[PDB]
Order: C-alpha cells, then structure tokens, then sequence
C-alpha cells in the first residue's frame, strides 16, 4: 500500500497489511484458529485461571487503548492521543482474574454469560524471530447478565504468540485500537 | 412539580426524595438551575498549552469548544454555527486559528468571531453584520491553579470564592505541590446513572468502600486494603469530612498518599509524597503538608469528582436522568519523574478507567438507585444521609468548612443536597444566597 | 387529560378510545389507579414452599421480594434498600434468612427488618433507628389455593371478594382437583404491546382463535383444531362467556381438557381429566366437575391471565404503554403422574412460551393493535366490543355472575373495561364501589 | 408552549427559534397543525395503475392504503381495522380487491367498505352495522399530473391552489413534457433529523451546495461541479429563488438538465432535454420550455421535496422531533428511452439514495442542526434565513410568486417559514387564510 | 480444569473442554464446519423441509434452555433451574415446520429474511461410540421483518452429529442454554 | 429442494444451494476464505485504491438491491420489486472511492472507524467457465464514528471472482438483497 495515494490509509496499517499478504501458509492459519477459538473458550466459559495458565506468556503485554479523535488534516497538536483502557504484564492480568473470582464481587452473581465470535483470522511468523507467530483477528463479544442487560463489543486484535513453557504457544501481546471512542456498553470489563 | 415549594431535600439535608434520581421534568429543570447556574469543569492548561490549542467540552448537555486565545487566555464558545445551527466541531481535540462550518462554510475565529462568509459581497453585499453573529460565548471562564472551569451565568460567584472552605483542602496538592497536570485524553464511558449517583458517592462515601470495594480491595493490594469485606474499621482520627456553602465537599483520607494504587506503585508514591510533604513542612505547616500527601474524594459542585493522590480526575456528564457519560482523566505531579507519570496514569485508568476494576464494582450501585428513582413506589421514598448528624462543626481553628471529625459518616452527602436544594428551588444567584444564609448553622443543628 | 371526566370507556364497556393503549400519561396514571390499587400476581406455594425461599416479582413497574417467613406465612417488600435506595436482590429465586445491600452493607431479615448496620455503634452510636427502616411493605398479601397475590393498598377487598363471580369457574381446577402445582422458572420475553392488548385477548377472545391461530391449529393437531382458518364454528352450547364486578372474566369452552396440546398429549389428557370428573360428579355435581375439564380462558383482573386444562399461566408485566414483559409459567395438577407433568410443562412452553408457536401467532395483532393508539388519526377512534351485547344475563340460577350464554362473544371484554374505567376515574377503593354500584345493570342493557 | 402567540419564525420568515427542530411538544403540535391539514405525497399513477393496485404510505405518523378503484379514481384509508385497531395491511404494495384483518378475519373492500365479518349470522345477527364501520377514509385524494396527493381535512384549498405560484414552475416538466412517471419501490432510511431540515435544505438552499456537496463535486464529474469547494460562483443570472402562500418553493438553476448526474449520463441527457425544449418553445414560449430544462429544487409544503432533471424525489416522513423516515424514488419523463430510464434510476439512487453519496455529505449537517434545537443553550436561539432579504419582488412580469433573481439566497426559506408559522399558531384553514392575507407584502419588505 | 481453583466454572462446562483438547483432528474441524454452514444455508433461505431432510436426524433432542438467575453462592434452593424454550423430537419439529410453512400463517408476509453467522467450530470424535462427532459453535441470528424489525440472536450451540440415511451426518442433539434471560427480540421464534 | 413442497424458498435460492452441494473442494473453501478474509482487511483500513486494485475485476457488477415487501400469496403486482442501492461498474465504484479519499469529504474528519466479520464462506468453480469461481459469504459490518454513533450491517454476499492481471483472483460480480427494508443505520455508504 501506497498511503501517499490511498491518503485514509495509517503507517501502521499499511505495515501490518504487508506481513500477511507475503508467505502464506495453509496450516499455520489453521493452527491460528484452533488457538485462538480455545482461548475463546476458556474465557466464555469463565475459566480465568486456566486461561492465565494456557494462554498468555509470562512476558505479556495486553493493551486495549482508546484514541482521542482527531481532525483527518491536524498535523500541529501533538499530545497524547490514546489512553490505556487496558495495559496490563502477567500480574496485572492476574489481579483483574483474582477481581473476577473473588466471591465479595457482587457484581458477579447472578452469574454472568460470555459468548464469542472470532473471525477473519490471518497468521504469519515473524521475519526476524522465527518463534514469534503474529496473530490477527476480530471478535463479537457478547456480554449479558441481571435478566435484560445486554453489551455487544466489536473489535481487531493484533496479537504476537510464542511457544513456551511445555511448548504451548502463548500470548505475549495483545494490542486493540478500540473502534468506538464513547462506550456504550457501561464498561470495557471484558476481556477482548 | 412546583420546585419553589416541593420539599426535595428535607432541612440539614438530612433526606433526599428518591424521584431526584429518576424524574426528566427535574431533570430539565437542572438544566436550568444547576447546570446553567454552576461552575463547570472544562480542561486543563496541559491539554490545551499552546495559542490555537483547543478541545470540546460538555457543559451539561450543551457542547462548547474551548480554544486558547493568542494573548494567552481561554475562551469558550457553544459549537453551534451561528447561522443554521449545525455542530461547528466534530472532533475532540486538535489546533487552528479558526473553525469552518461544514453546512454552507461560514469561518469563525478561535475567539469566537465571524471572520469570513463565502461570496460574502456578492450574496450579503454589506448588509451582514458579522459583529453580531459571533459564536455563543461562555459568559464566565476562570482557573483553579490550571483546572478550567466554565459558567453561562455571569452572575455567579468567582470560581474561588465558589469552592469556598474546600479550597483550603485543595490547595496543597493543586497548588503547594508544585502543581498539578492533567493527562488526557480521558476514558469516556455511558453509565445508566443519574449524575448525582456518582457525584454524591465521590463527595463523602467513605462508608461503601470496604463493603462496594471488597474484591478490589483484596485483589489490588493497595494501601487502604485493610478495609475489604468491612473486616477492619478505620481507626479513630483516620480522617475527615467536610463540605461547604456552594456544595462542594469532600472526604479526608490521612497518610493515604498511594491511594488505590496496587502494591507495585505503593513504595514508590509513598516515598515521594513522603519527601515532598518534610519539604512542604517548612512551607505551609505540618498539617497543610499532611493534607497535601492524604486522599481526598472530592466533588466540585455540581458534577465534577476526584480521588487525589490516587489521581482520579472525574467528569459526570448529565444525559438524561438515569444516563451519564463519564470522563476519566488522570492527575499527576507536575514534577514527577516522566515515568512515574506514565505509570500513575495508566494505574489511574487501570482502576477507574472504562475498564477500571473498582469503578465496575460501582456500577450496579449507581444505576439501580438511579433507576429505583423512577419506579412508581420509589418516588416519594427517602434516601437517607444521616450518619454522623449532630456532631459536625464550623468555624474550628485548624480544620475550616462544615467538618465531621470522623474517616466516615455523610456530612458531605448534606452539605452537598442542601447546596441542591437551594439552587432547585431559587431563580437566580441572589435567590440562592438569600436561601444559604444560614447554611452552616442549618447542617450543625442538634 | 381529566381522567375523572374522560370517556375512555362508553357505556356498558361497548368501546373504548383507542389511545388506551398508546397514551403514556394515561399508562403513568395506571401505575396509581390500577396497579397500585388492585390485587397483582406474585409466585405459587410450590415456588417457595420452604423457609427462607424467596422469589423475585414485578407489581406494576416496581419490583418486590416475596418470601415465606419462619411462621409459614409469606410477606414480600419493595427490592430496595432503605439506605440510598440501591436494589437489594439481583436474583429471580433462592433460600437465605436475610439480604444484604451490596452498597454500604446494611442487612435486612427476610420479615424485612433491619437487623444489621455495619460498624452500627462506632458510627451511628445508638441514634440509627432501625425499628423505622424495615423494607417498604407490600401491605396485603393473600392466597388462592396456594396462588400469592399482592396489593398495595390496604383498602383492597379480600382477595376471595375481588375475583367476585370468577372464583366459582376456577374452584373446580384450583380447588376440587386436590390442587395445582405452578411449575418455573418462567419464560420471560418482551413484547411491543400494550399489557391491556394480551390482557383483553385472554379475557374473553375466542373470536379471534379460528383466524389468528390457523396455522397453530391446522400444524399442531390440538382438541380444537376444526377451527382452523374459521373453517368451522363451534356448535350451540360448545361454551359460554363471562364477567364480574372487580374486571375479571373468562370464556369456558365445554370439555376441552386437552386444550392447546398437540395430539401427542390428547389421549391422556383426556383420560386424567375424565376420569377426575367422574369421581368430582359426586362431591360437587355434574356441572362444576364439567367445568373442571372445560378450557378456561381467563384473566384475573388486571394483568394475570390464564388458560385452564392448557395450563397456560401468564403475567402482563407493564414497562411503558407500548412495551409489556411476558412471564409464562406452566400449571399441572399436583395429583398427575410426574412424567404427564413434566411433559405438560414443556408442551405449555412449547406452544405459549418464548418460542410457542400459538404465541408468535398473536404477536403482531397485539403490536400493531398498541402501537397505532399513539397514531394521530386512531387516538380518539373507537375500538369495538359489541359483539353479544343485549343477550348477557346475570344471576342465572346455574352460572353466576354476568353470562353470555354462547362459546364466542365480547361479555369478558364489557367487564374487564368497565371495571378498567371505574378504577381510572376514582381515587381510592371506596370510589371505585359508588362507580360500581350498577355493574351488572350496566353490562346487561337492552 | 402557548402556540398562538409564541413567535417561533420572526416577521418576514427572518429567523427560526432553534428549539422547532428539537422541541417534542411542538412536534406533536405539527401532527395536528401541519400534517393532519395540508397535503401529503402519497403514490404516482405508474405505481398504482390497474384496480385493485394498492401501496401503503405514510400520513405523518399515520398509515394509510392507497388504493386504484374500479372505476378508475384513488381512495385512500387509515391502515387500521375498525374492529379492534390491528394494522390491517403489512405489505408496501400489491394487488387485491380488498384487506382482511389477521386477527378476527374482517374483510374490508378496496373501496374501504366492511365486507365480510365471520360467521356475522350466528354472532352479531342483523346488528352489527357494517355501513357504519368502513376503514376511515382521507377526506380529500388528488392528482398533479399523476402525482397523488392526500389530505386528512375537508377545508383545504384545492390541490392546484395549494401550489399557488410554484405550479407555474412544475409544469413544464410535469405537464408539458409528455408526463413524468415515478419509478419505485423507493429507498427507504431513517436518519436523525427534524424534517424539516431536509425540507428547508430542498426547498432553498443553494448556499450549500459548493461546500457541503464539495467532495461529490469533485469526484462525481457532474454539471454543477465547478462550485466544488466553493472555488467558483455561480455568475450572474444563473437562475432564481420562489416561494409562495401555501409554503412550496424552489430554486432554479437555468439549463442544468443533467442536474447531479456523473459524466456518463450527461451528454445524452442534454442532448434530449435540448432536443424537448426545442419543440417545447412552439407550445409554451421560450422562457417556460428552458425552466422544463432547468434544475429545481423544490419542497412541496410540508415535507415532499425534489429535484427535477436530477430525478430525485423525496419524502421527509416524521417520527419524532429528531427521527424521519426518508423515502427516495426517481422521476423520469415518460417518452425517455426505457434503457435511460433504467440508468437515471439507478443514478438517482447512486447519488441521492440509502448510499447516496451526495446524499451522505447532508447527513451531519442536518442530523447536528437538528440535534443542536434540544441543547439547553441553543433552544431560544435564532437561526438565520435572513440572505437576500429586501430584494424579492412579488408580481413579476415574467416569473410568479414572490421571486429572488438570483441563484443563491433564502427567499424560500422565508416563505416556508411564514407558511408554517401561521398553520402552528391557526386553528383551522379560516385562520391560517386570515393570518396570510398580506403574506407576499410581509415577504418583500425593505 | 480445577473447578476448584477456576471458580466459576461449572462442571459440565470443564467437561466440555476437555473433549476437545485431547485429540484434535484438522479435518474432522473441516468437515464440521462444512455441515453446519450448510445447515445454516438451508435455515437462512428458509427450506425447513430440506433441513429436516439433509441435516435433522429420526432420534434428534433439540433443546434450548432459560436458566433462572440464582445467586452464585445458592446451596439450599433446589426447584427446577431452567425451563425448556425448545426441547422437541423429530415429531415436534415437524410441526413447527408445518407451522412455518402453512399459507395462513399471517406473520411470514410479507417474507421474513434470515442471515446466520457461525464461528468457532470445535469437533472431536465420541470416545465411546466412534460414529458420534461433538461439534461446538457458536451463532449469530440475525431476523428482518415488516420494514424496521430487526432481532439479533447470540448463543453457543453443543451438538451431537451421526451418520444416519445414506451415510449423511444429521444432528441426533443440539443443546443451547440461552445467555440473555428476558428476551428483548419478541419471541425465540428461530431454529438456533 | 423442491420448491414447490418447501414453500418458503425461491427459485434463485434452490439454484444457489444447489452449485455448493455438488463438488465440494476443501482447498477451493480455503482459498476463498484467503481472499474474503485479506479483502476485508484492505476495507477495514481504508486502503479503498489497494481494494480496486488487488480485489475488484475491470469487468466487476457491484450491486446492493432493496426489494419492496409484497405479499407471499402475490401473483398480480408485477412492478420493479426491488431497487439498487448500488449497481456498480468498476468506473462507479472509482468514483465512490474518490468521493471516501477527497480532503474535503467533511464527514471523514475525524476518522471513521470500520470491522468486518466475515463468515460462512463457500465455495465452488462454475460448471461452464472453469474460470470462473461462485463464493458466497455473510458479512456483520460494524462503523463507528464520532463519538456514540455505531451502525451494523449484516448481509449474505453472492460473489463470482475470476483470474485477472498477474493471475489475481478478483471480484467481477457481488449481489448482495440486503435483508432489512427500511434501513436503521443513517445510510448504506459502507462497501458490504
Ligand atoms: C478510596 C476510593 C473512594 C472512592 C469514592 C469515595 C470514597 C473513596
Ligand atoms: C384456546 C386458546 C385461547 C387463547 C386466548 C383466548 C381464547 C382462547
Ligand atoms: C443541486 C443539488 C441540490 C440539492 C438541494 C438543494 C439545492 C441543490
Ligand atoms: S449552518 Fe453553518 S454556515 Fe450555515
Ligand atoms: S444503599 Fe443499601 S446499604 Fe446503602
Ligand atoms: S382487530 Fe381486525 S378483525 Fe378484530
Ligand atoms: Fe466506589
Ligand atoms: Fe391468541
Ligand atoms: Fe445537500
């Protein structure tokens, strides 16, 4: 991609395009979906422990931001333009777990219910570091609880695994650039 | 509703009737008596710094933009073009000299001017008087130590004197630290709240944490831990309440400079509040550098909140009476290390962001007593704010304001709905001072 | 609108406005005049038969917790706390002796009391009245045969009084069958309708059966299949319709027991319920223990609906004048073999649940019917319920109450809206018996 | 709000008080004042042909069926079924030779007669008086050259009056030109304005065209593409404003017969408009066979609006003060090849359909403009119509209605806004006469 | 997974993983992916006949639950916890097919429009008898009708597939227990 | 399907089935996931001239009907029952890109925000021109812009893609009959 002629168009974006329109491989986008559909799993059902254990590597960095919008033609302003809805290494992940199964959160019972939808999955490995696996997807998550209240998220994940302990491939990072800016779904608490 | 008459907060505000959450016709009426009325929260200087600078702000339900004058100073305006009504601005933040409609192109100056009309001799010839068709101005924009306020009402007392006896409680963190910076942008979230759930529970809900808080309590490691599950209660002389003649207020925390933070901030905040106040000592006095490195929860009248120290920088934006857009920001020490500031802010978010554990334990809270507000045999229904009633002072040698001599209790909670009260019921600012007249006497009564 | 001058409904209930049920200042003075007033569905024996167990309901837009108490007896509260008003119970059932707000921790018993505060004598001392601040109660509370309904004005008549003429077609299948069983949870759906637009339909609609339900009927091979697409009308004598003075109603279809149930049930059912009646012909006589195996399509005034032998058991759940929240439970009788009742159960669901079929079939004429009540040109137009005027009886030696004498008119329809009308017009219950004092004069006309 | 003195449009149709887009109560005011007494764009003559061809369209909030009689004239009727309200039609269009209600089966004819009731004989006897229970009929149904009309009150002027002076401008392409078909089923959206922001915007608003409409100026390749980014003026003599009593206006941009049409259908379009034109001079005079080829934008009070040679024809349908319903669908003239027709079709809706581009490049515009009149601080504000004002002239030698000769002005914003300010403070036709008896004079002063 | 540890899991829920984190078969995930959008095919044009025919086995169980909302600390309370929405055999199917197609069924005219989104296919051969195939995913349903009717389904589906007539893999069970409690799309009158 | 016993389904829909239960090719299935998958993302980022030029064939028709609702017992109105949201050639659909890149599409400041979930992909080369590839698809198309405002678009897509320049396959033709009447969600302006 040209972003000087398709003007819509982000360096990032553009860069991210280019690592999965080179190699293709058959298997390892089949070996992608098996990985990301049994994470999914394992947070639907609410095994926040297991999923700790299975999927995310002890280095992780799982980072959802939200950016400040912005004229398409500003090129003057420049302070900060994302927050961190979520930033979080192994042990932060692990104090919003123990949050969630913690039996004095209220919020929690009547128990929740968690459906996912992961599409549009897209694998490559690293060019440089050959055990690194980028991992790209989309996810509908539904949220519902307390009879009528009901959140749908949307969001892209670009994602980075890695084999480890026992050679399970891990998730090391997550980042999500969350398309809506106003929330509307009385929290971001879910894990995207 | 006749709100000249209807008993909405009973005297020493000692009740509140339920409906106050849930009913639209008071709703609109606070358009008008506490929104249009009231001092607002708009920016900081650190968001908008440089000439051009400017961001989009709410105002109750209306929208202003808020642009940084050449000459140094603020200015707001409605972001409405003055000519058929469209939104003058869709974005949050950014730099220019001016503003262009986007309906038929008409240009406005950042200082609210009408500066250009396309084909303007050839349509108007020189019969548009462009110096009457500025933007809407903000009649009334101030400064607290680089916190920008706003309010339409030019009749309003100036900001300082509108914080009142919380000013002194402020003071050493957003002015004797050295100062204070806001770290945007901030988180925005839509909650099913009436704003005043929020608002009130900022001011002066000690009593919730321990109980609301018990999983993020236990599960954070922070330094107020103790408190999970109400398995310890703060001890005697553990803290403060207060609350003021135009409704602010707020809850005093001692020592508790780490806030809500989680153990890997702890040793870090607790050193360097530390250093600062044996500095401040000096300055303003042990206790004012006391209060400097203690946890406020605040609210400035009418919907703006903060936790400081924890760094929590809170704006309740009204929807309608049981919907409220929240914006979180965080706050920090304009002379921390750049990485401390980094850290505290996404800790700031971590906590009380759109994904803030803590904030989501207060979730259900806030939106069932708001909606509660609404259901038929609610309405008339009192909530309560009498703990600690009969043992506030005013006037005290060290302490000013209405003050509770305890962590916690709902001193603030009355000082905060007698301010609502008197601003429901009267039509003007006159009208309010004549109903506040006897405004510290009314909250010590028995 | 002057609701005590209005003419909602005509004269012997022979039309009503159509804004009936679009008009939301009109639904907002129904939460006072009807919902508020009268006797509303809450749960069965069956569902809280022990100490301790508990349950969730609605009554009107409020929402209550029922539990029976250690006595035996039941007593139920308004969902909120005393406190800030915050919904104590976020579940639909359980067991406990006590709920605790998730707030500030205040504990309440399940007889409503308060019992405890946390940290009540270090921060209240011994100021807090608690004896003042037990749950908000549900001033009456009675039983049908094991059947709980609330009221919230103590005014009320006795339950038994208020079903009126109603009570003697429901005491064969409520009472003389040895007793009914309410089988949960229910199915809980919303629907865009009005909760008069079902209420009216099962009330006295078996017009609209034959048409509506055409496809139902001819798919799923039921008793009263031969209706289907009015292909054929009942016979002379195949049932009779009635009404009484607090608004309830029902059509009785002779002998048919088996009722919506596919053909899959028909056989046993029609096996049970006969031979049931031939033991029931000695104890209470051949008429009444025909009714007990005669369909019954009832509503108990104003929002319980039901359909006898079908074991259809409906709660019209009001939100707004167009928004209705449909709880849908199974009734069985308690002496039926499980398996038979667990197979009704689901057959009950099957075909009246969330995904009935014979419900989905009713879904756009009660939609459509409410919505175009807010229509401009429909407000003051005149809904019709005419049919059988001028041949209703009351007082007939055999089947009491107001009778048409014929398996398909609109009697239950004349009742249920004057009675609709007298509420809406009065103030209170005393009112409500002076506007009364001609009912049955009244629907039996020319 | 007291409607007959509130000036909501000043003296001349200067301004606008902000709060007409946002205001709920007011909304419901137009049903009565605006909707329910003037005329409203139901069919053309292509869509419903034969008899027993029907459509359902909108009336306001209202629905009515539409429907070909036999013997060759238009009825039109409410959509709702005089038994008990159900909407009787759930289809957009079709052939029958009448509509049966889904819920009790009554079967109403084509002419709006109560047909059938089931089993009438065993039910109502010979009491049910059917000729009293025909559908509710609009009163008054009439045709501009095949463009039907309807009308809700029996005093309106005759349709042609209504059109005052903008039927002069119609009919060279309506009349003269052979004849117009609409082509549908009609794009259908429901985006977050007022109406009467799009209406305002088709009726007169030229202004806006280079800088809204900039980006599909550029990329479209279209006639009007040297105003994009306002980069030039139209010169002058390049067309003309109107307006008129009844409230219709346009603009006229001369020859622009290819209207908004991308450059491949340009040429073969001003080749066939000039080739009708030519002829058109013999029949009507050189100055009306050129308007036959020029581009109107015109709003046909309150809420019908088009564009001629473009093809587009719209219809603002309200749903609340902020919610309307826009159908699209394409005119073409009759004796157009049918290969042209099919492409201007399509390119009607490529332009100004559900994915109209230029069409998307109005959505902020008037979702924001209408938004902006429920802002506390923007309700009482005025938006301005004032451009041109002082150089209209009534009573032309050559142009009728009262005319700005000039492409681009607010001459018929002015009109539509006095048009509507005298039916919101008039009770009746009588009264909305009294209060125009000068309007001409009011509209050309200074 | 420690139901223990991960404390808001529930055992049939730990159950349910653990079948298919043994062994995974990529074309077993490929062949289950092919039957069930097929099916989805079928339902979404509305030839209910053809599904009962190609995808609906003679012994099916066909169930969707509504759980009532029960504390996450109850213990003593033991009445019915759910209600079934569906739970039809073969027979009961049928007459909800008829019921569909039947000409005076008033509510399908005009036509309604169904579109069906399935994601996250898991499979995995039955350890006991090697000719039933579990197949988990999850849906979208989303249903247009009368001009602005629009309804969105969302739940997890537990499948049991065995070959039947003609060796065709026809569903023998589906089990979905529906995440949102009150309804809030008019009815669940769909074939999740 | 016999149309005429499932009474529900249309000719075109019985036809459409039909062209995917013949040859099933798993490879082709995955091939066309490929291309949906990697044409989305060009979407999803704006990369609108990276589209036409790696996606849309010279040749394409790109279409969006809305079709009028009529009565299911209908067989005497025989008007145009549907009209085009789109009918798009290649030099259309070039204009529409421009209009979605031109610095003065006010509407595109601040950035719009789109998420595709592509699903329910099949695939199978036409019977007569061995060139010529059907894929069908469904598409939730989520937007996001300016705050709170959040439209989604759901679809079932029929696609014919063919070899182009370089061996490229691309899109010469998508039909997609969008399934609600009257739309909800501002405008149409996405590319389904
Ligand atoms: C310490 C956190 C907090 C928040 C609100 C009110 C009081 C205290
Ligand atoms: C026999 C089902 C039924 C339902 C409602 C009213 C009457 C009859
Ligand atoms: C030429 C397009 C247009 C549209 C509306 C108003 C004026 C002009
Ligand atoms: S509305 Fe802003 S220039 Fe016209
Ligand atoms: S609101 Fe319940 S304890 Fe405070
Ligand atoms: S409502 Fe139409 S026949 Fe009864
Ligand atoms: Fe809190
Ligand atoms: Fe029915
Ligand atoms: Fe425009």
């Amino acid at each position: 991609i040209n972003i000087q002629e398709d003007k819509l168009v982000s360096a990032h974006d553009a860069e991210e395009i280019l690592r999965f329109f080179n190699c293709h491989d058959s298997a390892l986008q089949q070996e992608a979906t098996t990985l990301l559909t049994q994470e999914a799993h394992l947070l639907d059902i609410q095994a926040y422990r297991a999923w700790l254990e299975h999927c995310v590597g002890s280095e992780v960095q799982y980072q959802v931001i939200s950016r400040e919008l912005r004229a398409a033609s500003e090129r003057r302003y420049k302070l900060n333009e994302a927050m961190n809805v979520y930033n979080e290494n192994f042990q932060q992940l692990k104090v919003r777990v123990e949050h969630q199964l913690d039996p004095q959160n209220w919020g929690n019972s009547p128990k929740l219910r968690f459906t996912r939808f992961i599409t549009n999955v897209q694998a490559a490995m690293d060019v440089n570091d050959k055990e690194l696996l980028h991992i790209r997807s989309n996810v509908i998550l539904h949220r519902a609880r307390r009879g009528n209240q009901v959140d749908v998220f949307y969001a892209a994940r670009e994602d980075k695994w890695k084999r480890g302990e026992g050679g399970v491939r891990k998730l090391v990072q997550r980042f999500v650039d969350y398309p809506e800016r106003i929330l509307q779904t009385h929290n971001l608490m879910v894990f995207l | 509703m006749n709100y000249n008459n209807k008993i909405l907060v009973s005297e020493s505000g000692l009740s509140q009737k339920h409906l106050i959450h849930g009913d639209e016709e008071l709703f609109q009426h606070e358009l008008k008596t506490i929104f249009a009325r009231n001092w607002l929260f708009l920016t900081h200087d650190s968001l908008i710094p440089a000439p051009g600078d400017y961001v989009t702000a709410k105002m109750g339900i209306d929208e202003v933009i808020v642009s940084r004058q050449n000459d140094g100073s603020i200015r707001a305006f409605l972001n409405v073009c003055r000519h058929r009504g469209k939104t003058l601005v869709s974005v949050e933040a950014g730099n220019a000299k001016g503003f262009v409609c986007s309906y038929h192109g008409w240009g406005f100056g950042s200082n609210g001017e009408l500066q250009s009309v396309p084909f303007e001799k050839d349509l108007y010839g020189e019969s548009l008087n462009k110096k009457c068709l500025g933007l809407k101005e903000v009649a009334r924009v101030e400064s607290f130590h680089g916190f920008i306020y706003g309010c339409f009402d030019q009749e309003a007392p100036p900001l300082m004197d509108y914080l009142g006896d919380a000013a002194w409680y402020l003071e050493p963190m957003f002015k004797h630290s050295g100062g204070l910076e806001l770290v945007g942008p901030p988180g925005k979230v839509v909650i099913k709240a009436n704003w005043k759930a929020p608002a009130e529970n900022f001011v002066g809900d000690a009593y919730h944490v321990g109980w609301t808080h018990a999983s993020s309590l236990r599960s954070g490691e922070s330094i107020f831990s103790s408190l999970a599950g109400n398995a310890a209660l703060p001890p005697e002389g553990a803290g403060l309440q207060m609350t003021s003649k135009y409704g602010s207020g707020m809850g005093v925390l001692w020592d508790g400079y780490s806030g809500v933070h989680s153990a890997d901030l702890v040793p870090e905040l607790m050193a360097f509040g530390g250093a600062k106040q044996e500095r401040l000592n000096k300055e303003i006095g042990d206790v004012r550098a006391r209060i400097y490195r203690s946890h406020l929860n605040c609210t400035v009248f009418p919907n703006n909140s903060m936790l400081t120290c924890s760094g929590v920088f809170k704006v309740w934006n009204p929807i309608d009476a049981n919907t409220t857009e929240v914006w979180t920001y965080a706050i920090v020490e304009k002379d921390m290390p750049e990485d401390l500031k980094r850290r505290l802010a996404d800790s700031v978010q971590r906590t009380f962001g759109p994904a803030g554990f803590w904030e989501s334990d207060d979730n259900d809270n806030m939106e069932t007593a708001s909606q509660n507000g609404k259901k038929y045999q609610s309405r008339d229904s009192d909530l309560l704010s009498n703990l600690g009633f009969g043992e506030d002072v005013y006037g005290d040698a060290v302490y000013p304001g209405v003050v509770g001599k305890s962590a916690i209790g709902e001193t603030s909670y009355r000082g905060f709905y007698r301010a609502y009260q008197a601003h429901v019921s009267s039509s003007n600012w006159a009208e309010f001072e004549h109903a506040s007249s006897t405004w510290h006497t009314e909250l010590t009564k028995t």
